């Protein structure tokens, strides 16, 4: 019944906090709506550096609400020439049944969640992922993310329909990282990744020899 | 002039079902009929994808892991315990497999073609703990429904 | 010349927020925002060199990139699916310069009044997708 209104999150380090907007989708009863954090590794934590409120929260039929992420004088601890990695939760706690022998389904969602600093700050629709390097190995590619942020790929193969349909296994880059995936050798290789917005666009990439950069 | 701005974003699903509590009643059931080892009717257990694009639960890859999660029969992360200490156990069956909640990926891609109801079905069965006996009494249950994006 | 566009309304921006690519492809459409044209030092009264000027009137028109087909649409720059419509007086607005209606002005200062929306355009194979997004309206005057 209670829904969030984002995939994923991107916190502007130059903001101190940000708020995120929940909803009652359900217009007959109240629903409870618990907020927390994870960190990189989906462990919780509860003393910062990134913090979740209200922890929960009551929504009555149809309510709109939101939960705000603020953050502590700890934030200024992480990297600030690269993105950190955190998980904010979002889980409604179901009114009780009236009904005995009963069964009863709760959603949780969990989203990524970007702390940006504000030295990597972007603007509106700016791309970085043009910037993946994809080397050709035994076994397929090893994708190369120099940029100092998380790049989400989803697609790999020959052609654009293919690397957008593409059977292929979602891995995530850390920033200033690489990583090797299994796949066939193509001649024109095209990636596929997740934008800030949730958006999907498909990258053309052109190789000289083992090395394929981005064609601009 | 006058200058509009506005954004765009791909919103996480949101669920719902035939109750508003979002709940499925299993009726009354013999204490006998399920010690002797027999079984609940199985029941439908649909949930509605809503306010979402759909097009990551289909079938015909996955970008939102999907998984279930509450207290499992010790040695049974299929069987998800209950409240009532009746002794009773619920079995969630999805598309041909069995749903785990020891926080095992479930299967992201259940949507038949054409429908946003992912399809499930819940049988109530006597606790595969040893030495465990149905008892009279009302029982419950509560089962978290998670979805992951990537 | 009977009157002169506010400082604030001469460049003003309209901000509609974050919303769902969902909501928008099953036909959503989103709150609605002011959008207000303020005239200032208006002179009806000095309007009165020839007195065939049908009262202090005022028809406004506005000017922008459209949808085709649909001429009350205003594009979205970058992007393809989405598109703004502005209502007064419960009517639309075209965006290829044609005269809005006619509006009394009285001395001193009048506002026009209009509301804004973002939605999926009507034209065929519209499809929306997620990003930022800005659309640019021009408008100007011609007074009765």
């Amino acid at each position: 019944a209670v829904s969030l209104d984002r995939t994923r999150a991107v916190f502007d380090g130059s903001e101190k906090s940000m708020t995120l907007d929940i909803s009652n989708d359900n217009k007959q009863l109240p629903y409870l709506a618990q907020a927390w954090i994870e960190n990189e590794n989906q462990e919780k934590i509860i003393t910062g550096p990134v913090i979740a409120t209200p922890p929960v929260q009551r929504l009555e039929p149809g309510a709109k609400s939101m939960v705000r992420l603020s953050t502590t004088p700890d934030i200024s601890k992480l990297p600030q020439d690269r993105e950190s990695l955190f998980y904010f939760n979002l889980r409604e706690i179901p009114p009780r049944s009236e009904k005995a022998n009963v069964l009863q389904i709760a959603l949780q969602t969990k989203i990524k969640l970007f702390y940006r600093p504000a030295a990597i700050k972007t603007r509106p629709n700016e791309v970085w992922q043009d910037q993946l390097i994809l080397n050709k190995v035994s076994g397929g590619y090893r994708i190369e993310n120099p940029t100092p942020y998380y790049v989400t790929v989803i697609g790999l193969g020959g052609s654009e329909k293919q690397a957008e349909e593409g059977e292929f296994e979602t891995v995530m880059l850390s920033p200033r990282s690489e990583q090797t995936v299994k796949s066939a050798n193509y001649n024109t290789p095209y990636l596929s990744y997740i934008n800030d917005y949730g958006g999907r666009p498909v990258l053309s990439f052109i190789c000289n020899g083992s090395r394929c950069s981005v064609k601009k | 002039k006058v200058t509009f701005n506005n954004t765009v974003v791909d919103a996480p699903c949101s669920i719902s079902q035939k109750s508003a509590d979002q709940s499925i009643d299993f009726g009354q059931l013999s204490k006998s009929f399920l010690e002797a080892g027999g079984v609940s009717k199985p029941m439908d257990l649909d949930i509605e994808l809503v306010n979402c694009d759909i097009t990551a639960f289909k079938g015909g890859k996955g970008t939102v892991k999907l998984a279930f999660t509450g207290p499992i029969v010790n040695g049974h992360s299929d069987e998800l315990d209950t409240n009532g200490g009746t002794g009773l156990a619920i079995v969630v069956q999805g598309a041909g497999k069995n749903v785990v909640f020891d926080g095992s990926e479930g299967d992201a891609n259940t949507l038949k073609d054409g429908e946003n109801v992912l399809h499930y079905t819940a049988v109530v069965k006597k606790s595969s703990a040893v030495g465990a006996a149905v008892t009279e009494g009302a029982f419950s249950a509560v089962a978290n429904f998670n979805l992951t994006y990537q």
